[PDB]
């Protein structure tokens, strides 16, 4: 809208979504964005549109997408994804802290932004020698972190839906009976 | 005369160095940006060339694999050519967005400067862009040699239609 | 250094000192001296025509 | 004889068995088959489903099968085995952008080339029902741009950013079986370094590496304006040819003497390499700009049944036309 | 104080194969 170019909330917003999804990434290093953003114009991008016009979308490519590292600046209060994966990763028992650290996988459609898997293991190395492991940089080389993500990200939710029921197709406990809810209408299971 | 060798030498020199393919980056994952400007690995960068006439007006030619950078000084005779020049590349480098090829902020020690990235090379041809350069070196001192005359000119009307009256 | 003599003044042609030769010429354009950029910018057409546009690469990507 | 497809670039082109269909990919997401009805090129069908720039085709002829990999991280086979084509998935677990790919001469692995510094070689499995990859990775230390296979369905030429050109073994035993001995060497594990090249001083990236029909001699392109063969025969020898031409992007042996070349002056060239080890250039082949191309020539394929028997070559590029050039 | 679950053990279940079809999956995954 701070460019000349208006679109209404209710009827523009599956046009607004493929610019969105066309051209959006995460930035690795702040500052190189904004040198890059500043001193040359290699970041601005013409898009056309159903009705003929050309519209030229610049530095608000990675401004969007970064509300969900600093939530407050759509009027969020919280910690954003990067903060709340730590928070939630310390707080389990000791022991199963290690089992978590290694295996994290992402799915879902929001997550398909380039840079995205590249930003949260530099956030969760210096929240974690920081916070937790203050100085001493020797040991992180032994703390090992992994992250998972499969071009596959989006359909994962299906994919062990495809899996789960080719294992279980014969054997007849998985599902639940019609006729159980014809005299019982509850299930355990 | 002098001229002409030296806008061949920079023919030259862009038409081996304008050579250029595709590059997703090898640091963050599936991010296409020139590796001119983001400078994150010594393999992909060519040496820089300079190509000179006199002490006053050189061209340095910065090259990659997916981005060249071509930085211009002009020529400077006194005051007035001095600050028109400097008008001129303000107004150029205010309108950006239009001229597709365009540095916003030059090199420091350089006048006017180029970015060219392989799209604009796959959505252009290859030889006019260089033209175009070509014509950019020349075109500039054409203009500004004649809104000198043009500037001189017009006091000569100022002054005689005030002093015919009294 | 022995630019100089060269100023003041194809020749062998071995098909690989022309090579060395427009090496050095553009790395003596990096220093002018009020007489040394004409006479190099006037070989420079000559070299080229002896060894190529693609010799201008060789200089390009000497590292 | 030129053909003008469409006006934006083409990025990669393949053929088939009869040279009928032809595959393309125009510069986007998607790939395009196109079929000859009579003397007139109609497009035939579309597959879509990469979500980002398509960067590698290959068609597969005796299986009729057609492997995309592309810069979103992804590979897809595609089959034809009702009217419409269908995909099949390929676990690659790569984290940065594929560059290449290729079948192997028996069609039961491939290879693909990234920019994670890697080589993945992957061959099927039926029981889910997959393509399954396993990883070359120790002496290379940039990304690969070109690959090559030998004859006898082992060896792979790689060339890299690291201005290098590198021979591995690709044995896989689950699949192929046992091989002969070569000159190249004997002992041939997994992963195994068989040969390396690259010491010029000024040495430049490696564009396109080719193999000849004997399989003993390998040939290669530089960004130097470069052009090199290996012999492996009488001993592993080299000779370079240094070209006064712009850079060339592609390279391909038209028999066991002559190679084709073709790059960024929009006009292929033939090279000519004695018994005795010298390379000659003998003359282009094409004597607005003067050529046909109006750009960079991208990609040089052999029309005829390639190395045994070699009439025609095709070149596409950037342009956005395609081309068929006739020896005679 | 409370088990790894962090729940009360579920007796209904204690007191009444996915695994081995599972390893090839991690295997060609990972």
């Amino acid at each position: 809208l701070l460019r000349g170019y208006a679109f209404n909330h209710s009827a523009d917003f599956e046009t607004v979504r493929m610019i969105k999804e066309k051209l959006c990434y995460v930035g690795y290093n702040i500052e190189q964005e904004q040198k890059l953003a500043l001193e040359t114009t290699v970041l601005v991008e013409s898009y056309t549109l159903p009705d003929g016009r050309i519209i030229k979308v610049g530095g608000e490519r990675f401004e969007a997408p970064e509300a969900l590292f600093q939530p407050h600046l759509i009027n969020v209060e919280g910690v954003g994804v990067a903060e709340l994966l730590f928070n939630t990763i310390q707080a389990a028992d000791i022991d199963t802290r290690s089992e978590f650290y290694k295996h994290i996988v992402l799915s879902g459609g929001s997550t398909m932004y380039p840079g995205l898997p590249s930003r949260l293991e530099r956030e969760l190395k210096q929240l974690y020698l920081e916070r937790v492991l203050k100085g001493d940089v020797e040991k992180l080389s032994k703390f090992k972190i992994r992250i998972e993500d499969p071009p596959r990200r989006k359909h994962m939710v299906f994919l062990g839906g495809a899996v789960l029921a080719d294992i279980m197709k014969d054997k007849d406990n998985f599902w639940m009976t019609r006729q159980e809810y014809q005299e019982k209408g509850v299930r355990v299971l | 005369a002098t001229l002409r060798p030296y806008l061949s030498a920079v023919r030259a020199t862009l038409q081996a160095a304008l050579c250029l393919e595709n590059f997703s980056s090898q640091v963050v994952e599936r991010h296409n940006k020139p590796e001119v400007e983001v400078r994150s690995s010594k393999e992909l960068l060519l040496q820089p060339v300079t190509i000179s006439r006199n002490e006053k007006e050189k061209v340095l030619i910065e090259g990659s694999i997916n981005s060249v950078r071509v930085s211009i000084a002009v020529k400077q005779a006194d005051e007035i050519e001095k600050i028109l020049c400097h008008k001129f590349m303000r107004f150029m480098m205010m309108r950006a967005e239009n001229f597709f090829i365009l540095r916003r902020k030059p090199v420091e020690g350089y006048d006017i400067s180029f970015l060219i990235t392989n799209f604009h090379t796959e959505q252009m041809y290859k030889h006019k862009l260089v033209d175009f350069v070509i014509h950019f070196m020349e075109e500039i001192d054409k203009e500004i040699s004649e809104m000198k005359l043009s500037v001189n000119a017009r006091a000569r009307i100022v002054a005689e239609e005030f002093l015919k009256n009294f | 250094i022995v630019l100089k003599v060269l100023i003041s003044f194809v020749q062998s042609l071995d098909k690989n000192g022309v090579d060395l030769l427009m090496k050095y010429i553009y790395k003596g354009f990096e220093s002018p001296s009020d007489n040394s950029s004409a006479v190099l910018l006037q070989w420079h057409e000559k070299a080229l025509a002896a060894g190529g546009v693609g010799s201008i690469v060789r200089v390009l990507t000497a590292r | 004889s030129l053909h003008q497809f469409l006006l934006e670039p083409i990025t990669c082109h393949a053929w088939n068995r009869d040279r009928t269909q032809i595959a393309l990919s125009p510069n986007n997401h998607e790939v395009h088959i196109y079929k000859k009805n009579g003397g007139q090129w109609v497009k035939a069908h579309e597959l879509k489903e990469h979500n980002g720039h398509i960067t590698g085709i290959d068609w597969a002829p005796k299986s009729d099968r057609i492997v995309t990999c592309g810069a979103d991280r992804n590979a897809y086979v595609w089959s034809q085995k009702d009217g419409v084509w269908k995909p099949t998935l390929v676990i690659l677990r790569i984290n940065r952008a594929a560059t290449f790919v290729k079948w192997s001469p028996l069609e039961n692995k491939f290879a693909v080339g990234s920019g994670a510094r890697l080589i993945s070689v992957c061959y099927f499995e039926s029981e889910n029902d997959w393509w399954v990859s396993k990883h070359i990775k120790k002496p290379i230390r940039s990304t690969v741009l070109s690959l090559d296979w030998h004859p006898n369905n082992v060896l792979l030429a790689a060339g890299s950013c690291d201005f290098k050109c590198r021979v591995f073994s690709a044995y896989i035993k689950e699949v192929d079986e046992k091989p002969a001995s070569t000159p190249w060497g004997s002992k041939m594990p997994f992963g195994q370094l068989m040969s390396e090249f690259g010491g010029s001083g000024t040495g430049g990236w490696v564009h396109g590496v080719s193999f000849s029909a004997s399989g003993s001699r390998l040939a290669w392109v530089s960004h130097d304006s470069t052009v090199s063969v290996a012999d492996a025969s009488k001993s592993v020898q080299v000779s370079t040819l240094k070209t006064e031409f712009l850079p060339l992007l592609s390279v391909s042996f038209v028999s066991e003497n002559s190679v084709v070349a073709a790059g960024h002056d929009c006009c292929p060239m033939l090279f000519n390499y004695d018994d005795r080890g010298c390379l000659t250039f003998v003359s282009k082949l094409d004597i607005a700009l003067e050529t046909l191309h109006q750009n960079s020539i991208t990609q040089v394929s052999i029309y005829e049944v390639d190395k045994q028997d070699c009439r025609k070559f095709c070149t596409t590029g950037i342009d956005g036309a395609m081309t068929i050039w006739d020896f005679k | 104080q409370l088990p790894v679950t962090r729940t009360k053990i579920d007796w209904n279940k204690i007191l009444s194969a996915l695994m081995e079809v599972m390893q090839k999956r991690s295997k060609a995954i990972h």
